[PDB]
């Protein structure tokens, strides 16, 4: 149930026009794993420099939001946890060996200076455009500090320490029958899943490559345990995918899904490592192809957080990150960079473009098939019942 | 060719003879070329500070 097609030019359409509420504080990119790790906050700065170079920040209201409370954090997580980040640092680590090997502490998530306010930071971003989706003031709510969407409810997991989507998404929810969630890393968006595994309020959607990857779960079958079955979706992949290939499988799954789960409020993680050139990653993807998932989400007219996620190598990701946000303001931008303070990086002739390789696309007409057809089935049972008023979501 | 050769040292050690004077339009062009770079690197800086 599906033909492979070209891939189209990227074009916002302006029958709508939506409310941009930017959140950035200037504290984050102050933050740094160590010294060899593939984590750095650096680069969410270097994405504010080019939105205030290019003009961009003159259709939009950018915000500092307050930092989240150990209260707050605890709605999902537990009182241990939450405890020990506030209270672990670099020098005392000695004094925590137990807790350490406990919560999944070390080698993969370590502990830096600033880890906390870190944490406060992308979590509270989080929750105060979450709560200002709620108050009907805004209709776009980017956060790109946050969307660190590996951690479990009491471990450390892939470079993350707080799910912050997960705090979103249950603020999101005191007012919200039902919620969607869509996940274009190139990892399998687990901790979100796992945490709204038995419920049918959240429904999650993950695009993900499985393999001898990373995390090592996300298959075709599973789709939700309990009252939940039904509502987990999963798109495993194979290496390569491209622009054409990935629009032709990203588009009618997420159709369907709206379709048929009627949702009236997405979240949408935006990862980085799932573009051509990324250092953990291992698809093909452009700055086109990779925004015309933005644009499209976009094109259905309801209410959007998005949020952040993975991306290695920070000259594509802040390049990707400032076009998709000058996307949602209905501006195409201009290819060729203004000078700012970041005027390296960008080598080797400085213009607006992600470029993809010419390896190899393990993903064949068959394989796809037979997967949105599964798909497809699994996803039907998913409708809400005949008499149920709504408020045309 | 003694008077020759120290006439031409002589007028040239003060920077008027022909060879002196081929090398001299050859580097003043580079010098003022590294001060143009030098001025749009500030034009640049400074017009991004003020946005
Ligand atoms: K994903
Ligand atoms: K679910
Ligand atoms: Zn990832």
């Amino acid at each position: 149930v599906y033909e492979a097609t070209p891939f189209d030019p990227i074009t916002v359409k302006p029958s709508d026009k939506r409310r941009v509420a930017y959140f950035y504080d200037a504290d984050v990119g102050n933050y740094a794993y160590g010294a060899g790790h593939p984590m750095k906050p650096h680069r969410i700065r270097m994405a504010h420099s080019l939105i205030m170079n290019y003009g961009l920040y003159k259709k939009m209201e950018i915000y500092r939001a307050k930092p989240a409370t150990k209260q707050e954090m605890c709605q999902f997580h537990t009182d241990e946890y939450i405890d020990f980040l506030s209270r672990v640092t670099p020098d005392n680590l000695e004094m925590f060996k137990r807790e350490s090997v406990k919560f999944n502490v070390g080698d993969d998530c370590p502990v830096f200076d600033g880890l906390y306010e870190y944490c406060s930071i992308s979590g509270g971003g989080s929750m105060e455009g979450a709560a200002r989706l709620n108050r009907g003031k805004c209709d776009v709510a980017v956060n790109y500090a946050g969307g660190l969407h590996h951690a479990k409810k009491s471990e450390a997991s892939g470079f993350c320490y707080l799910n912050d989507i997960v705090l979103g998404i249950i603020e999101l929810l005191r007012y919200h029958p039902r919620v969607l969630y869509i996940d274009i890393d190139v990892h399998h968006g687990d901790g979100v899943e796992e945490a709204f595994y038995t419920t049918d309020r959240v429904m999650t959607c993950s695009f993900h490559k499985y393999g001898e990857f990373f995390p090592g779960t996300g298959e075709l079958r599973d789709i939700g345990v309990g009252a939940g079955k039904n509502y987990a979706v999963n798109v495993p992949l194979r290496d390569g995918i491209d622009d054409a290939t990935y629009r032709s499988v990203f588009e009618p799954v997420i159709k369907k899904i709206m379709e048929w789960y009627q949702p009236s409020a997405v979240v949408l993680q935006c990862g980085g490592d799932s573009l051509s050139g990324d250092r953990l990653g291992c698809f093909n993807l452009s700055m086109e192809g990779h925004a015309n998932c933005v644009n499209y989400v976009k094109s259905f007219g309801i209410p959007m957080m998005v949020v952040g996620g993975g991306g290695y190598t920070m000259r594509n990701v802040a390049r990707t990150w400032c076009f998709e946000t000058g996307l949602l303001n209905n501006v195409v931008l201009d290819k060729d960079l203004p000078y700012n303070e970041y005027y390296e990086y960008y080598g080797p002739d400085y213009k607006l473009s992600v470029r993809p390789s010419n390896m190899f696309n393990v993903n064949t007409p068959e394989y796809l098939d037979k997967v949105m057809t599964n798909i497809f089935a699994n996803l039907e049972n998913t409708k809400y019942a005949p008499s149920v008023q709504l408020n045309h979501t | 060719q003694l008077v020759r050769l120290q006439t031409e040292l002589q007028m040239c050690l003060e920077g008027s003879h022909p060879e002196l004077q081929v090398y001299y339009s050859k580097i003043a062009a580079i010098r003022d070329y590294k001060l143009h770079r030098a001025y749009q690197r500030q034009k640049y800086e400074l017009s991004c500070i003020n946005t």
